RNA sequence: UUGGGGCCCUUUGUUUCUUCUGCCUGGAGAAGUUUGACACCAAAUUCAAAUUGGUGUUAGGGGAGCUGGGGCCUUUCAAAA
RNA sequence: AUACUUACCUUAAGAUAUCAGAGGAGAGUCCUACUGAUCAAACAUGCGCUUCCAAUAGUAGAAGGACGUUAAGCAUUUAUCAUUGAACUAUAAUUGUUCAUUGAAGUCAUUGAUGCAAACUCCUUGGUCACACACACAUACGGCGCGGAAGGCGUG
RNA sequence: UGGUAUGUUC
C-alpha cells in the first residue's frame, strides 16, 4: 500500500518509527530517498525534511549515507577522503546535492501537479458509503 | 507515624455498663461535631470525651435489632442545637457585616449626591439619571460582590460559575454542617 | 549494640564473603555502611561446585578471563550471607565496644 | 526524608512509562498518580505476562515492592533534582 | 499516542513523545510460583550425636 | 504513612492477582495503608471456577497488582 | 454503602464467629479451617478447632497462633 | 516540609492533598512547561562539536591537493546570517509541530466517522478524553468562546446526510509546495479552470 | 578493564560513572548513575539490560557468549532486587572539567540568588 | 506498652533487660560459659562453634567454626573448618545448645 | 610596517564572550563586560510593537605586581656527638 | 500588582569524629582559641612509582557497538482440548488414525525460535604531540622530554 | 504564629 497518493500519514508514521527506534541513522536516509521519488500528495514535507537534514550534516563522511563513493566520484566528481579545507568543499557538496534535489523536485512536482489539477481535484468521495448510495 | 506498624498498633489499641461519661455520646450516635471540624480553620480544638470504634459497633448492633437509647440522642440533639445556634449567630454577624458594608458612610454620601442630581423630556432625563444611579450602585456593589451562603454562612459570588461553586461545596466544613443540619432536622421532625 | 560498628573498625582487612547466592568473594574491605553496604577492592570472586543464576551473575560481571577478577565491588546488605575474617586479627581488641562502654558509663 | 528517586517517580506523572514486575510481567502505560511508597497506578496499560502473551488492562494499580524497575521518558534526563549546588531561596520561619 | 489526558499543551507533548515499547524476550529466572528456598532440611540431632 | 489512592475503586469490581495465577475477582469494600483488600462476593478465576464466601480480606504482601474490571 | 477497613472487617469477622478458611503460602503450605478467636497489629491470628487440608483427609490440630508473614487469604466458608 | 524545584515555592509539612493540588494549579503548569521547553531547546541547540585531530599530512597528498584547484568560500554579514538562521529555526519548529491531516478531512462523510475520527467516541482512549475536560472553574474561560461546539455523537447513522454532494462539501486542499522553489512551477496549466 | 576504580570512594563519589550493576536474577544493567538514596534506588541514564539465555548457560558452564541486550534509556531501578554494583566505564569529561563545571554551577546559583534578592526588593 | 512512647535513650536498658531475662538466655549462656552451639542455617550449613558476641539482629561472631552440609545427587557430606565467622541473623533457622 | 614560505580555517552563524559592520582577490574593524548586559521559549492583550514568567552565556592564551607551597645554594642563632 | 472570599495543611526526636591526662563548675554530667595520639575532609606538594594516550616514510588501525547488510545464510524443533456420528488401535476425560456439528479461553510470530560461522559497511573516543628513521640487552633492557586521563604512597 | 492553590475589582 506504500504507493498511495494520500499516504502522507503512513510515511510520516514510518519515518517517525525509524527515527525513534533505529540508532544507526542509515535506514531513515534510505526511506526518505525513496520518498523523494514517489508522487505523494503531501510531498513537500518530506522534501523539507530532506533539505533540513542536508543542513543538519556534520562532516563529509556522512555523504556515504546518501550514496556510494564511486557514484559521488563519477557523477558529482567529489571524494569523501579529500582532506584539506573542507568548508567550501562541503558547501559545494550541499549546493550540488540541492541542485539534484531541485531537479527531482521539479519532476515529482510536475507529476503531482498534473495528477491533482487534472484528476484528483474532481473526485470528492473516496470512501464506501453503502450499497444504496448514489455517486455523481 | 514514620512507620506504619506503629500506626496499626495505634489502631489496635484504640479499637480494642455502656452509659459512662467517658464515651462521647455525639460520636456514639454518630457524626460528632468535634470530629467533623478536626483540622480545618473552624476547628474547636480537641474533643474532651474519648472516641471508640468497638463501642460504636456495639451501639450499631444494638440499634440494629436490640433497642435504642434516648438519652444519648437527647444529648446529641442538645449539642447540635447549641452548635446550630452558634453558627446562626455567626451567620447573623456576617449578615450584619454585609449590611454595614452596604451602608457605609462615604457610599451613602455618594449615593445621596447621585440621587440629588437624579431629579416626556423630563421623564427621559429622570430615567437616564436613574439608569446612571443604578450603574453607580452596581459599580459600588461590584467592588466586593460577596453574597451570603444560606446554609453554611460563608461568602459566595453570583458572577462565579458553577464549577468553582461545586468546588466550594465539597469541603469538610460544608459536608459536616449539611450533615449536622440533616441530623437536626431529623431530630426536630421526630420530636415534633 | 549493632555489630556493624564492629565491621566499621575493620578497614583494610583482607576478608572473604560468602553471599546468599553462593559466591565466595576474596578481597580487602574499604568501607561499610551502617546498613552493611560493604565496598571491596582487589577482588576475586568464585562460584564453587549447579546454580545457573549464580553462574550468570558470575560471568556477566566484567573481568571473567571460573575465578572472576574485579577491581571494585559494592555489596548490598541483604545479599551478604556470611563474612569470614582473617585469623591473624585479634577479636579481643576490635570488639571493645566503646559505644557500649559509654552507654554503660552513662547508666 | 523522601529522597531524590521517589521525587523523580512523582515527577513523571501523566506520562507513558514502562514497569517490570518481579514475576517478569512488563507493564506499559500512562502513570495516573505516583506515591511516596511507589504504589503506582497506570492507565491504558499493555501487559506482557512471563509466559509471553500480551494483553491490555484499562486501569492497573501495582504495589511498590513488586516492581523491578520503571522507565521514565528521556526529557527527564535534565532535571533540577540532578543539580548539586542549587541554593534555597529563603525558607519560611 | 495521538490523544492524551495530559494537562500539558501539544508543544510539550511533541517533546514528550516517549520511547518505543520494550522488546520482550523469554525470562531466565524461575517464576514466583517456584520461588522458594530449599525444602527437606534435616534435623540437627545427627550433629549432636556423631 | 501515606494512605494509598484507592478512592476511585470504591464501588467497582476489581481483580487481584496472587503470586502468579490466583486471580481473585471481587468488589472492593475497603483498604488500609497496608494494601489489605476487603472484597465482597469474591471469585477465583483459573485458566475451573471457585467461590470464596460472601466477604473476604486479602493480605497485601501477596497482592501484586489489581485490574479495574469495571469502568470508572 | 460505606467503607469497611480491614481491621474492622476482621473485627466483625471475629464477632460473627463464622466458619473460617485461612489460606497460606504456596504448594508447601497447607490450607487450614477453623474459627478465629484473637488477632493483633502484625496479623498474628489465633484460631481454634483447626483442620488442615493440603492443596488439590483432614487432621485435627487444636488451637493455633498462626503468625503473620505466612497468611495470604481469609474467607468465610 | 516540601519544596518545589520548579516554582521555587515552599510548603508546610508534606501533605499529599496539598502536593497533589500544587501540581494542578496553573502557575506550576506554566513554569514546568516553560522549563521543559527551554531544557529541550538547550539540548537541541547545544552544538557539541568533536575535538579536532590534525596530523602531519603526507607529502604526495600535499602535492596532489595544492595543485588541483582552490575553491571559493561564501560568507554573509551579521544581519543576513541572523535573519536566515531565524527563518531556519521557525521552519524547523513549524515542521516539528505540523502533521499530515488529510485522512481526517478526506473521510469526513464516512459512515464510521463518528466512531473513530471524532476522538471522543473512541473506545480505548475516549475515557481519557472524557475524564480530564479541564473543567474551567473560571467563568471567563467559559464566557470567552462564543462559537459552536459541533460535538458529533456516536449515534449518528447513515440515514443522516444520505447524499454527500447535495450537502455542500469542501474542495480539497492543493498539494503545498516549497516557497523557496516556487519559481519553477509550470505557469501554463493543462486544462482551463474557472474561478 | 584497566579503568582503575578509586580505592577510597563511595556512592557520592561514584556519581556519573558508567556502572555495571548486578541483580538477584543476574539481569545486569549498564548505565550512568545520577542519584541514589538510603535504599540504594539508582536512576540510570542510557541504560541497557543484558541477560544470558537458558541455552547459552550450558556453554557458560565449564569462547563466545551471545548475551541478550535490551535498551531501557533513562530508567529508575529499585534497591530491593539488586545484588551488587561495579564501575564499568569512566565518563566523558574529567575531574578538572567537572570541577570547573561545578564552579560555574555555583557561580550561576549565586547569581540566581542575587537575581531573586533583586526581584524581592 | 507501645515502643515509640516508652522513653528516650533508655531503650538500651530495656533491651539489656530483655537480653538477660527473655529469649536471649541461650545466646547469653553460650558466650559466658564458652560452650559450643549448633546453628542450623537456611541452606543446610550446620555450624558447630562458640559464640563471641550478641546483636539485636542476632548477628553472631563465631570462633572455631566446624560447618557441615550435605550434597544430594549421590549423598555426600562436605565439611569445612573456618577460624573466624560473622554470621547474619537472616540465615539462622535455629540455635541448639548442648549441656 | 612590508614581503616570502609551511600548516589550519569543521570556526560548518568562517572564531563560539556578546552586539554591529563585514570576509576567501581573506584570516578584519568599532563598542561593552556580574547588583549589569546579551540571545531564546511560552502566553492573554485581535498585525507589528509593548508587558509577565523562565532558560542559557558572560570565554581562552600570554605578561607586570601580590600571595601560598615544593626543591637547591649562601649568611646567622640554639642544641647533640 | 494591590484588596477580599473559598479548598487543603500547620511540623519524629537527639547530636555533629574517637581515645588518654590536667584544670574549672553542686559517684554521675558539662566546658577549656587546654595538652598528646588516631581518623576524616579541603588545598598545595613530591615519590628515576602503577596503567593508558590511533599511520601519515599511509590511503590504514585500537577499544565499544549497530536496537546494520549478505541473511528467508546452514543445521534442528513446535503451531489447541473435549462430546458424538461411519471403521478403529484400545488400562483415561475413545487418548492414535480420515472426515465433520457443537462447546471455554484462543499472543502476533513459521520470512518465527535456538545454536553455529565468515565477510562487508557505518557510528562515539583519543597528544592522531616535540626530536630522530637511529644498533641496545643477565643486575634483560640508559622509565634522565613537554603534558593530559585514572590510581597508589609520602610530606606540609 | 503560617504556607500552597484558585475566583472577582482596581
Amino acid at each position: 500500500v506504500g504507493l498511495h497518493f494520500f499516504s502522507g500519514e503512513f510515511w510520516d508514521l514510518y519515518l517517525e518509527q525509524i527515527s525513534s527506534r533505529c540508532t544507526s541513522s542509515k535506514k531513515y536516509w534510505n526511506v526518505l530517498r525513496k520518498i523523494l521519488e514517489i508522487p505523494l500528495h503531501s510531498f513537500s514535507k518530506f522534501y523539507a525534511l530532506w533539505l533540513q537534514r542536508i543542513d543538519d550534516i556534520m562532516d563529509l563522511k556522512q555523504l556515504s549515507q546518501l550514496t556510494s563513493k564511486d557514484e559521488l566520484l563519477k557523477k558529482l566528481k567529489i571524494d569523501i577522503n579529500y582532506s584539506g579545507r573542507k568548508g567550501p568543499y562541503l558547501q559545494d557538496a550541499k549546493k550540488k546535492l540541492k541542485k539534484i534535489t531541485k531537479e527531482m523536485y521539479m519532476v515529482v512536482q510536475y507529476q503531482v501537479l498534473e495528477i491533482y489539477s487534472i484528476f484528483e481535484s474532481k473526485i470528492y468521495i473516496n470512501y464506501y458509503t453503502s450499497p444504496e448510495t448514489l455517486v455523481s | 507515624m514514620s512507620t506504619p506498624a506503629a500506626e496499626q498498633r495505634k489502631l489496635v489499641e484504640q479499637l480494642m455498663g455502656l452509659h459512662d461519661p467517658k464515651i462521647c455520646k455525639s460520636y456514639l450516635v454518630g457524626e460528632c461535631p468535634y470530629d467533623l471540624f478536626q483540622g480545618t480553620k473552624q476547628s474547636l480544638g480537641k474533643c474532651p470525651q474519648m472516641h471508640l470504634t468497638k463501642h460504636k459497633i456495639q451501639y450499631e448492633r444494638e440499634v440494629k435489632q436490640g433497642k435504642t437509647f434516648p438519652e444519648f440522642e437527647r444529648e446529641y440533639l442538645a449539642i447540635l442545637s447549641r452548635f446550630v445556634n452558634e453558627c446562626n449567630g455567626q451567620i447573623s454577624v456576617a449578615l450584619q457585616n454585609l449590611k454595614h458594608t452596604a451602608e457605609e458612610r462615604m457610599k451613602i454620601q455618594q449615593v445621596t449626591e447621585e440621587l440629588d442630581v437624579l431629579d416626556l423630556i423630563s421623564k427621559r432625563k429622570e430615567v437616564a439619571k436613574r439608569v446612571r444611579n443604578i450603574t453607580e450602585n452596581v459599580g459600588q456593589s461590584a467592588q466586593q460582590k460577596l453574597q451570603v451562603c444560606e446554609v453554611c454562612g460563608a461568602y459566595l459570588s453570583r458572577l462565579d460559575t458553577d464549577r468553582r461553586l461545586a468546588d466550594h461545596f465539597l469541603g469538610k466544613i460544608h459536608l459536616g454542617y449539611v450533615k449536622m443540619r440533616e441530623d437536626y432536622d431529623r431530630l426536630m421532625k421526630n420530636n415534633r | 549494640m549493632k555489630l556493624v560498628n564492629f565491621l566499621k573498625k575493620l578497614r583494610n582487612e583482607q576478608v572473604t564473603i560468602e553471599l546468599k547466592n553462593g559466591t565466595t568473594v576474596w578481597g580487602t574491605l574499604q568501607s561499610v555502611s551502617p546498613q552493611m553496604n560493604a565496598i571491596l577492592t582487589d577482588v576475586k570472586l568464585t562460584l564453587p561446585q549447579s546454580n545457573g543464576i549464580a553462574m550468570a551473575s558470575l560471568y556477566l560481571t566484567g573481568g571473567q578471563q571460573n575465578i572472576a577478577s574485579l577491581q571494585y565491588i559494592n555489596i548490598r546488605g541483604n545479599t551478604i550471607r556470611q563474612i569470614i575474617l582473617p585469623d591473624s586479627l585479634n577479636l579481643d581488641s576490635l570488639l571493645v565496644d566503646q559505644k557500649q562502654l559509654n552507654s554503660l558509663r552513662r547508666s | 526524608m523522601n529522597g531524590i528517586p521517589v521525587k523523580l517517580l512523582n515527577e513523571a506523572q501523566g506520562h507513558i512509562v514502562s514497569l517490570e514486575l518481579t514475576t517478569g510481567a512488563t507493564y506499559r502505560g500512562k502513570l495516573v498518580e505516583s506515591e511516596d511508597s511507589m504504589n503506582v497506578q497506570l492507565r491504558d496499560v499493555i501487559a506482557t505476562e512471563p509466559q509471553g502473551a500480551v494483553t491490555h488492562m484499562d486501569q492497573i494499580f501495582v504495589r511498590g515492592s513488586q516492581i523491578k524497575f520503571i522507565v521514565v521518558p528521556d526529557l527527564l534526563k535534565n532535571a533540577p533534582l540532578f543539580k548539586k549546588n542549587s541554593s534555597r531561596p529563603m525558607p519560611p520561619i | 499516542m495521538n490523544y492524551n489526558l495530559s494537562k500539558y499543551p501539544d508543544d510539550v507533548s511533541r517533546l514528550f513523545k516517549p520511547r518505543p515499547p520494550l522488546s520482550y524476550k523469554r525470562p531466565t529466572d524461575y517464576p514466583y510460583a517456584k520461588r522458594q528456598t530449599n525444602p527437606n532440611i534435616t534435623g540437627v540431632a545427627n550433629l549432636l550425636s556423631t | 504513612v501515606s494512605t494509598p489512592e484507592l478512592k476511585k475503586y470504591m464501588d467497582k469490581k476489581i481483580l487481584l492477582n496472587i503470586n502468579g495465577s490466583r486471580k481473585v475477582a471481587g468488589i472492593l469494600r475497603g483498604y488500609d495503608i497496608f494494601l489489605n483488600v476487603v472484597l465482597d462476593d469474591a471469585m477465583e478465576i483459573n485458566g475451573n471456577n471457585h467461590q470464596l464466601g460472601l466477604q473476604t480480606v486479602i493480605r497485601g504482601n501477596s497482592i501484586i497488582s489489581l485490574e479495574a474490571l469495571d469502568a470508572i | 454503602k460505606a467503607m469497611v477497613p480491614p481491621i474492622n472487617c476482621i473485627f466483625n469477622f471475629l464477632q460473627q464467629q463464622t466458619p473460617v478458611t485461612i489460606w497460606l503460602f504456596e504448594q508447601i503450605g497447607i490450607r487450614i479451617k477453623g474459627k478465629i478467636v484473637g488477632f493483633d497489629e502484625f496479623m498474628n491470628v489465633v484460631i481454634d478447632e483447626a483442620v488442615e487440608i493440603p492443596v488439590n483427609k483432614g487432621t485435627p490440630l487444636g488451637k493455633i497462633l498462626l503468625k503473620g508473614d505466612n497468611i495470604t487469604l481469609i474467607t468465610s466458608a | 516540609r516540601y519544596y518545589c524545584e520548579y516554582c521555587h515555592s515552599y510548603l508546610t509539612h508534606d501533605t499529599l492533598s496539598v502536593r497533589k493540588s500544587h501540581l494542578v494549579g496553573k502557575n506550576h503548569l506554566r513554569i514546568t512547561a516553560d522549563y521543559y521547553r527551554n531544557k529541550a531547546r538547550d539540548i537541541i541547540n547545544k552544538h557539541n562539536h568533536k575535538r579536532r585531530h590534525i596530523g602531519k599530512r603526507g607529502r604526495k597528498e600535499r602535492e596532489n591537493s595544492s595543485q588541483n584547484e582552490t575553491l571559493k568560500v561564501t560568507c554573509l554579514s551579521n544581519k543576513e546570517k541572523r535573519h536566515i538562521m531565524h527563518v531556519k529555526k521557525m521552519n524547523q519548529k513549524e515542521l516539528a509541530q505540523t502533521s499530515i491531516d488529510t485522512l481526517k478531512l478526506l473521510y469526513d462523510g464516512s459512515p464510521g466517522y463518528s466512531k473513530v475520527f471524532v476522538d471522543a467516541n473512541r473506545f480505548d482512549i475516549g475515557d481519557l478524553v472524557k475524564a480530564s475536560k479541564l473543567p474551567q472553574r473560571a467563568n471567563e474561560k467559559s464566557a470567552h468562546h462564543s462559537f459552536k461546539q459541533t460535538s458529533r455523537s456516536r449515534d449518528e447513522t447513515c440515514e443522516s446526510n444520505p447524499f454527500p454532494r447535495l450537502n455542500n462539501p469542501k474542495k480539497l486542499e492543493p498539494p503545498k509546495i516549497l516557497s523557496q522553489w516556487s519559481n519553477t512551477i509550470p505557469k501554463t496549466s493543462i486544462f482551463y479552470s474557472v474561478d | 578493564s584497566k579503568i582503575q576504580v578509586a580505592h577510597s570512594s563511595r556512592l557520592a563519589n561514584l556519581i556519573d560513572y558508567k556502572l555495571r550493576v548486578l541483580t538477584q536474577d543476574g539481569r545486569v544493567y549498564i548505565g550512568q548513575l545520577m542519584a541514589f538514596d538510603k535504599h540504594m534506588n539508582l536512576v540510570l541514564n542510557e541504560c541497557i539490560e543484558e541477560r544470558v539465555p537458558k541455552t547459552q548457560l550450558d556453554k557458560l558452564r565449564p569462547l563466545n557468549i551471545k548475551v541478550e541486550k535490551r535498551v531501557l534509556g533513562l530508567t529508575i531501578l529499585r534497591g530491593e532486587q539488586i545484588l551488587s554494583t561495579v564501575v564499568e566505564d569512566k565518563p566523558l569529561l574529567s575531574k578538572k572539567e567537572r570541577l570547573v563545571r561545578d564552579k560555574k554551577e555555583k557561580k550561576q546559583a549565586q547569581k540566581q540568588t542575587k537575581l531573586r534578592k533583586e526581584k524581592e526588593k | 506498652r507501645p515502643k515509640h512512647e516508652l522513653s528516650r535513650a533508655e531503650l538500651e536498658e530495656l533491651e539489656e533487660f530483655e537480653f538477660k531475662h527473655g529469649p536471649m538466655s541461650l545466646i547469653n549462656d553460650a558466650m559466658v560459659t564458652r560452650t559450643p552451639v549448633i546453628i542450623s542455617l537456611r541452606n543446610n550449613h550446620k555450624i558447630i562453634a562458640r559464640v563471641k558476641a550478641f546483636d539485636r539482629h542476632c548477628n553472631m561472631v563465631l570462633e572455631n567454626v566446624k560447618e557441615l552440609w550435605t550434597e544430594k545427587k549421590n549423598v555426600i557430606n562436605r565439611e569445612r573448618f573456618i577460624s573466624k565467622l560473622f554470621l547474619r541473623g537472616d540465615s539462622v533457622i535455629v540455635v541448639l545448645k548442648t549441656p
